[PDB]
């Protein structure tokens, strides 16, 4: 009826606008686009919010950091949101890897590296990802770990240099006592290049991708082989008998959250 | 021959301890090598009185 | 190169090994790494000539 048509128009126009803002979010529009994603109730459609974030970080190797800044904004505030996104990107990374999808694995691993540098992803899962990447390194998984480390070699080494030294030992032995070719040879060389360069080509987060304060953040730890879930069926809407109750509640949450003497001488 | 003896920061990390200061080895080559490698499964075995010279 | 072009016997003595231990402060695994490296470099180069 009227309430039904209202929930349907809500889902439709809301999701379309939130996906617009997902692909629109900028760095000179980081807080603006995040506050527009809040001016719309992004948690009412939390599933398709995780879905827009995931879609951006997957199909954009160059807007993964931007989708990540949005994720950090919404995740220090509603950690479960970036949390669903994190479990999702873990699903997509294990998808790409365990199905031998280089591009899918790379997309999800860039998303997880952005999360680890933003400090929404914990270091033990990054360690497990590097380790399952370097277990039997061939061209693909060697480049996968090295590409992850191209951006996330900084955060792991700054919170736990143990992981950096471990990565150096493992990479050096797996590529220096084993039968790999110029691909993984020059790949190890590139890894050492970033290392010795002191992560100067790729720090943690460029200006505007980390502004949330020291302990005001949320780094939730949901690991790789832990049987996590996507919980992404929330990308399809659902009827609401408590639509008005939860609407007042979530709108209240978004309201509560926002001489001439030199001459002469 | 220039001497390279690297000052430590703390006493803590071990005597031998690869520090960032040294450049990361990362020795690269072709298919590295193979040897006149005396495979086991013919046989060899260590009479266990000789454990590693000073592991204690 | 000169020894290859005049076909002599080829001996190699790696020397000055305290420079890995007291001077370099290199843990043993990466010590072995460097040793293997010197060996593989000189060997690949003799393969060059």
């Amino acid at each position: 009826k009227n309430s039904l048509a209202y929930q349907r128009m809500s889902w439709e126009a809301l999701k379309k606008s939130i996906n617009g803002l997902i692909n629109k979010v900028n760095i000179s529009n980081i807080s603006i686009i995040i506050q527009e994603l809040l001016q719309e109730n992004i948690v009412r459609g939390r599933g398709l919010l995780s879905r827009s974030v995931l879609q951006a970080q997957s199909a954009s190797p160059i807007f993964t950091h931007v989708y990540a800044a949005l994720v950090a904004i919404i995740n220090s505030k509603f950690p479960q949101i970036g949390e669903l996104i994190l479990k999702r990107l873990i699903l997509n990374f294990r998808k790409g890897y365990r199905r031998n999808d280089k591009q899918l694995c790379l997309t999800a691993s860039k998303f997880v590296a952005h999360l680890i540098n933003q400090n929404v992803a914990h270091e033990v899962l990054c360690l497990e990802m590097l380790t399952l990447l370097l277990e039997r390194p061939t061209d693909d998984s060697v480049e996968v770990a090295i590409g992850f480390l191209k951006e996330c070699g900084l955060k792991l080494t700054q919170v736990s240099p143990r992981g950096i030294n471990a990565i150096f030992e493992r990479l050096r032995n797996i590529l220096h006592e084993s039968e790999i070719d110029k691909r993984v040879q020059y790949m190890i060389e590139v890894m050492f290049a970033v290392r010795k360069d002191g992560f100067k080509d790729h720090p943690i987060i460029l200006e505007g991708l980390d502004l949330v304060e020291e302990d005001d953040q949320f780094t939730h730890m949901l690991p790789l082989e832990d049987d996590y879930n996507p919980e992404d069926v929330l990308n399809v809407f659902k009827m609401d008998p408590n639509f008005m109750e939860n609407e007042e509640k979530y709108k209240a949450i978004k309201k509560e959250i926002l001489t001439e003497i030199n001459l002469v001488s | 021959p220039n001497v390279v003896f690297i000052k430590t920061e703390d006493p803590d990390l071990p005597a031998f301890y690869f520090d960032p200061l040294i450049n990361p080895i990362s020795h690269r080559h072709s298919v590295k090598s193979q040897e006149p490698l005396p495979d086991d499964d013919e046989e060899f075995e260590l009479p266990e009185f000789v454990e590693p010279f000073l592991k204690d | 190169k000169h020894a290859v072009q005049e076909r002599l016997a080829v001996t190699v003595c790696i020397n000055k090994i305290d420079r890995l231990i007291l001077e370099l402060k290199l843990p043993p695994t990466d010590a072995y790494y460097k040793l293997r490296h010197i060996v593989d470099e000189v060997n690949g180069l003799i393969s060059m000539y």
